[PDB]
């Protein structure tokens, strides 16, 4: 927003700007996002919230037998860690709110009860993200 | 004259003579004329069916009354002695309409009952509809027919400006065969007569001297003519325009006027002609149309009352013709005489406690 | 299968009227009364509610006689039938709605003790 | 407008209509297998009828 005569500013910011939403824009994928989510080690990568990913390429957390989303609520279940568990409930909030089939396919695993139980906890935050999912599952029920 | 069609459930057979004049039931005590409908044995059918069958047989009954309404007011249209109350007596199929009402009979033939009453429905409205678009064929052709003939009489309406010569003007005062003169009707009215035949060389040059000869008088202007070089038609126009003396380049032949005048005589007498067939369709097919209006009705207060009796077909239905202005009394009557009914239930409206239609001139 | 619709009395003698001339009313009377209401879900009304069916098992009937009530005033959504394991089906959502009322309890609290956080400053 | 026999009335109204419905169907119903026996009886008759005459 800040304009300046020296060409060499403007030229760089502009510049920087197409080649930092490349690199955004290569660093979203679902390869190393599904690599990651399998192994357990959920940082806070902005290419969870890349809203393309739910537009489009949702369906690919659809594995065999839902093995992604099965295998996250295992870990889930096992692993204590606040901010891996809200990466990974945001995830599965992000991903039912668009798949209404899916949703009947996580409420008949019942997942639904590991975020209840997860709902209340010594992380306030982690219960406002449960909060969160439970309520992108009472849409429409 | 305007006649009710009831209904009632038939829990005694003793109603029939309710229905024809019983004191105990008549109307304004044997003051209004009751009369007992004909019942036959109709099947039933369907019921649930028969509810949907009903609605479109009230949509069916509407355009019937759409058409047969249209066939009147062609019949008032028909014309020559035969315009609206003129022969405001018209006829039920050969007899007086009151006569065929009041003596309802209904006959099989037309339709066999063994078939649905669906099918007998749609048929009738086949039959209507056919009538219906013979009626516009009939009346097109006859209205084109008789804008044709209006037409030929109005090309003998005008004035000499706006009409030809075909019964003032002979042949021989036009130069016949001629080079180059060529005569012209220039209508002058007798307020510049003397004017146009006493100063024709002032008006133009290289006019044929003398040829200032009157033709003949019509009832506001006088005719005559002017015979001069083709050229000068032009400058004696022109001078003559503000003169009074209006200008009329009229053409004769034969066949110009003999055609046309053979011609409307010919559509006269062949419109008359056609005339005839008109009336004879027009009765032969209003016959079978009302009759089938009076059956449609009469299907609908069938099917309504089976609908709204019960299993037995056994209801009791009457034509009855209220005293003049005597109306509301009656209805007091009936509303007494049909509330207990049913006695449960049945704000009236068309929501009777008994099943009623209407039928009117 | 026999629909019951769901009003809030009002008009049930004018409404059932014009309905038992228009469709002619043959079949059994249902009756009930719940006290104690809640308030409307689009106005807020804390209105009682009775209901006095006659319900028609044929089609012309059943989709007339729909648009006439859901035009003037019903929910007939529900659709109760024979079988009764539809009805224990619904009885597990109804004990559902506590997990639901529940979470919606959770949501108020949440909403009402976020807002003195940014009011203090 | 029922008393509190009318309206069982009335479902006999539908009940016996009904039976009636179940009758006609029933009729119809024998109508259709006596066509169905003459256009099953008439082709199996025909293809019976072109084996005998190959055969002979």
């Amino acid at each position: 927003q800040q304009k300046y005569d020296d060409e060499d500013i403007s030229e760089d910011i502009k510049f920087l700007l197409e080649k930092l939403g490349e690199s955004v824009q290569d660093l979203s994928s679902f390869d190393e996002y599904s690599s990651e989510l399998k192994s357990g080690r959920l940082e806070w990568s902005p290419v969870h919230k890349s809203e393309k990913f739910w537009r489009e390429n949702a369906v690919r957390l659809n594995e065999k037998n839902y093995e992604l989303l099965k295998i996250l609520t295992k870990l889930l279940e096992v692993s204590d860690d606040p901010q891996v568990l809200a990466v990974a409930a945001h995830d599965v909030g992000e991903y039912v709110r668009h798949y209404p089939r899916g949703k009947r396919v996580i409420e008949q695993l019942g997942g639904k009860q590991l975020v209840m139980n997860h709902m209340h906890h010594e992380d306030q935050q982690v219960r406002y993200n449960a909060l969160l999912a439970v309520q992108k599952l009472m849409v429409h029920n | 004259t305007e006649f009710w069609l009831i209904s009632a459930p038939g829990e005694k057979t003793c109603q029939q003579t309710w229905e024809k004049l019983h004191a105990a039931t008549t109307k304004n005590n044997n003051l209004a004329v009751s009369s007992k409908f004909n019942i036959p044995d109709l099947k039933v059918g369907t019921l649930d069916v028969l509810v949907g069958l009903s609605d479109e047989l009230a949509k069916l009954d509407a355009f019937v009354e759409g058409v047969v309404k249209k066939v009147a007011q062609y019949m008032a249209d028909v014309l020559e002695d035969s315009k609206d109350k003129v022969q405001e007596n018209l006829l039920a199929s050969g007899v007086d309409l009151v006569t065929y009402i009041t003596r309802f009979q209904w006959d099989m033939a037309k339709y066999p009952i063994k078939q649905s009453l669906k099918n007998i429905s749609e048929i009738i409205a086949k039959g209507v509809t056919q009538i219906d678009n013979d009626l516009k064929s009939r009346a097109s052709a006859y209205n084109n027919l008789k804008g044709n003939l209006q037409n030929l009489e109005r090309k003998n309406a005008g004035s000499l400006l706006t009409r030809s010569l075909a019964e003032i003007v002979k042949k021989d005062d036009f130069v016949l065969d001629s080079e180059y003169l060529v005569t012209l009707l220039v209508v002058v009215p007798k307020l510049n007569h003397n004017d146009w035949i006493k100063q024709y060389e002032t008006l133009a040059e290289m006019v044929v001297p003398r040829s200032s000869n009157v033709l003949s008088e019509d009832q506001d202007s006088y005719l005559c003519n002017v015979t001069l070089f083709r050229k000068a038609v032009d400058d004696f126009r022109h001078k003559a325009r503000e003169n009074k003396f209006i200008v009329r380049d009229f053409q004769y032949n034969e066949e110009e006027m003999k055609a046309d005048k053979e011609e409307m005589t010919r559509l006269s007498t062949d419109k008359k002609k056609q005339f005839g067939p008109l009336v004879r369709w027009l009765k032969v097919n209003f016959s079978e149309a009302f009759i089938a209006w009076i059956h449609i009705k009469a299907l609908r207060v069938f099917v309504e009352s089976v609908l709204r009796y019960g299993l037995p077909v056994n209801f009791q239905a009457m034509l009855l013709q209220p005293n003049k202005k005597s109306v509301k009394k009656l209805r007091e009557v009936l509303h007494e005489l049909y509330k207990h009914l049913d006695s449960s239930a049945a704000s009236q409206q068309e929501y009777y406690p008994y099943v009623y239609y209407k039928i009117d001139c | 299968g026999f629909v019951a619709g769901v009003i809030n009395r009002e008009r049930i003698p004018t409404f059932e009227r014009m309905l038992w001339r228009v469709c002619r009313g043959n079949v059994f009377l249902r009756q009930a009364e719940i006290e104690n209401p809640l308030e409307d879900p689009v106005t807020g009304d804390y209105v009682h509610k009775s209901v006095f069916i006659i319900f028609f098992q044929g089609d012309q009937l059943k989709n007339r006689v729909k648009k006439i009530c859901e035009g003037f005033r019903a929910s007939l959504y529900p659709c109760p039938e024979t079988p009764q394991e539809r009805k224990e089906m619904a009885s597990g959502v109804n004990t559902r709605i506590d997990d639901l009322q529940m979470v919606l309890n959770q949501t108020e609290d949440h909403r009402q003790r976020v807002l003195q956080a940014a009011a203090k400053n | 407008a029922l008393s509190d026999a009318d309206v069982q009335k009335q479902i006999k109204h539908m009940m016996a209509f009904i039976e009636q419905e179940a009758n006609e169907k029933a009729e119809e119903i024998d109508a259709k297998a006596e066509e169905e026996f003459n256009i099953e009886k008439g082709r199996l008759v025909q293809t019976q009828r072109l084996k005998i005459m190959e055969y002979y």
